[PDB]
């Protein structure tokens, strides 16, 4: 059934699983037409498919051409997501296929279940967790490869960089979700925290800066403060 | 007109014949039911006064044999049986008719209710759903489960309705996942109609039989089947126009006949609101929508 606070450590056991987030698949800018009506212009999107144990992020870039001549795009986007996830699973060796796929929004359950009828042993599950994966497009290198794509494309990143050499996947996932929650709540502030110190750089294959253990503690503290801050600014508390 | 004579009525019981119900007291001089219209299937059903649990009954067609009911004191129920000796059967039915020991099927010459509820129901198809080939009549009761319910236990005592499952490989063509899930026409027209039922009459027959088992026996699996067969049509964008008009009539008479006080348990709020107000056929069931809105506006 639904993943929640009580069964949280299941994410980090040795049963292969993937999260799938569809919140950046169909993206638009809204603007005024010469006649003063409103129209949308789609921009490139992405499916966010993540193995929380290993950090394996399979980023399927959704090029705007997949929407051409199509109706009801918000509904199509859920089925296109399910189609691409299904294709990904079928492309993996049997022993790499997930035993569970956790969708971050319940409207993905039926589209994915229907696309995965050939895999009766893969469990499709919702979650009661409010995960901040929509903020994936605030990571500069991910946003860059999405917006530069001229055709459909799959790109691979470890979203944990090399952290698992030093911390567990439980801890790496906690760090990731803190970082993403911060970027979602105040992107500018979050990015100033992460990048202000010019002596700490981002390695060319990494997504995040090369913080020492001690620096991560400071950064993690600063991100908590930011989130608490905005919570006050927002609610006047 | 045909007759279902009774050997006796040793235990107090409510007897039902199609949409009608009457009471018989323990050891009352009751010897059965006469003037039963030839040309239709019929159902004779029972609820004991001392254990209203287990409604049970028998689907039969008087053209297929001479049938009578005798209580069995070992198995504790009224059993339908067949007398092959035609001479003997007629000789006995005549004695009962002369002594006026039978109640009369009350068909009133303005009423087409039973025809309209059983138009497509055929005894040959009932006998394939209810497997017990040594008898010409078919036993059904409250507790019998469907082949699909047994998939989600005794196979011999099951209701073999046609399995409908919207999230199944049979319902969904590879490469048309979204199309086939959102518009079930492929599944209705090619898989079910052309492939399994062969024609819409056999489809409507199973739908009607399912409704009646749900209504008369409180058979939950039959209720699920009835609603699934409605939902498959309502969720199809392409349905033969004659099928829609006929479905509207079928459902109208089913809703008209339902006990008002059972509406809470025999009608699925989700299916009906989807069918009348969201589905492709939301504007195609005018008679059904009007009776539903005037009789069960709570549900909607
Ligand atoms: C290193 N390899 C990917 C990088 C690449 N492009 O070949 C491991 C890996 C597998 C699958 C997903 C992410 C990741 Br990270
Ligand atoms: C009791 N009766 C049998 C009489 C006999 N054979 O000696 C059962 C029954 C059979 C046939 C017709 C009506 C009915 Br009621
Ligand atoms: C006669 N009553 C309802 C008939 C009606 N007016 O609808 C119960 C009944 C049904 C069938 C046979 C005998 C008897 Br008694």
């Amino acid at each position: 059934g639904a993943m929640n606070s009580s069964n949280y450590a299941e994410l980090f056991n040795n049963d292969i699983k993937l999260f799938v987030d569809d919140t950046n698949v169909y993206r638009v800018t809204v603007h005024k037409t010469f006649e003063g009506n409103v129209a949308t212009k789609a921009i490139n999107g992405c499916i966010f498919t993540l193995n929380p144990k290993t950090g394996h992020l399979f980023l399927k870039i959704i090029h705007t051409s997949v929407w051409a001549g199509q109706k009801r795009l918000s509904q199509l986007a859920k089925w296109k997501t399910a189609e691409e996830v299904s294709a990904l699973v079928r492309s993996l060796p049997k022993e790499e296929q997930p035993k569970q796929i956790i969708v971050t929004r319940k409207a993905m359950l039926d589209p994915l279940e229907v696309h995965m009828l050939d895999f009766p042993n893969i469990a499709i599950r919702p979650t009661e967790l409010r995960l901040p994966f929509s903020a994936a497009m605030s990571i500069d290198k991910l946003s860059d490869v999405v917006m530069k794509a001229t055709e459909p494309q799959m790109v691979l990143f470890n979203i944990y960089d090399d952290w698992l050499d030093r911390i567990s996947s439980y801890t790496a996932f906690s760090r990731l979700t803190l970082l993403l929650r911060a970027l979602k709540t105040n992107e500018e502030s979050a990015k100033m925290i992460l990048l202000s110190d010019p002596t700490i750089t981002i390695k060319s294959y990494h997504l995040w800066p090369s913080f020492t253990d001690e620096q991560w503690i400071t950064i993690e503290s600063q991100m908590r403060d930011l989130i608490l801050t905005e919570y006050g600014r927002k609610y006047n508390v | 007109m045909n007759t279902v004579p009774f050997t006796s009525a040793p235990i107090e019981v409510t007897i039902g014949i199609d949409q009608y119900s009457f009471n018989v007291k323990e050891n009352q001089p009751f010897h059965g039911i006469k003037d039963i219209p030839i040309g239709h299937v019929h159902v004779i059903h029972f609820q004991h006064a001392d254990n209203s649990s287990m409604r049970y009954g028998y689907w039969f067609d008087c053209r297929m044999g001479n049938f009578y009911i005798q209580y069995d004191p070992k198995d504790g129920l009224y059993k339908m049986m067949e007398e092959r000796d035609g001479a003997k059967f007629e000789n006995i039915v005549h004695n009962f008719k002369e002594r006026q020991m039978m109640v009369s099927y009350p068909k009133i010459d303005e009423d087409d209710t039973w025809y309209n509820l059983t138009e497509f129901v055929q005894m040959d198809k009932i006998r394939k759903i209810v497997r017990k080939d040594e008898n010409q009549f078919s036993y059904v009761d409250s507790s019998m489960t469907t082949v699909q319910e047994n998939e989600l236990s005794d196979p011999a005592h099951s209701l073999n309705y046609t399995v409908i499952n919207f999230k199944s490989r049979e319902a969904i063509r590879p490469g048309h996942e979204m199309e086939d899930f959102l518009d079930k026409s492929y599944y209705l027209n090619t898989v079910m109609l052309q492939g399994i039922f062969k024609n819409s009459s056999n489809y409507f027959g199973e739908l009607q039989f399912a409704f009646l088992n749900a209504m008369f026996f409180g058979n939950y699996g039959s209720s699920l089947q009835w609603h699934a067969m409605i939902e498959l049509i309502c969720s199809s964008a392409t349905v033969p126009k004659h099928m829609l008009d006929k479905l509207d009539e079928i459902l109208y008479y089913q809703i008209k006949t339902l006990p008002e006080q059972y509406s809470d348990i025999l009608l699925n709020e989700r299916v009906w609101n989807i069918c009348l107000y969201s589905s492709f056929q939301k504007n195609s069931l005018h008679n059904t929508e009007k009776i539903m809105e005037n009789k069960y506006p709570e549900l909607l």
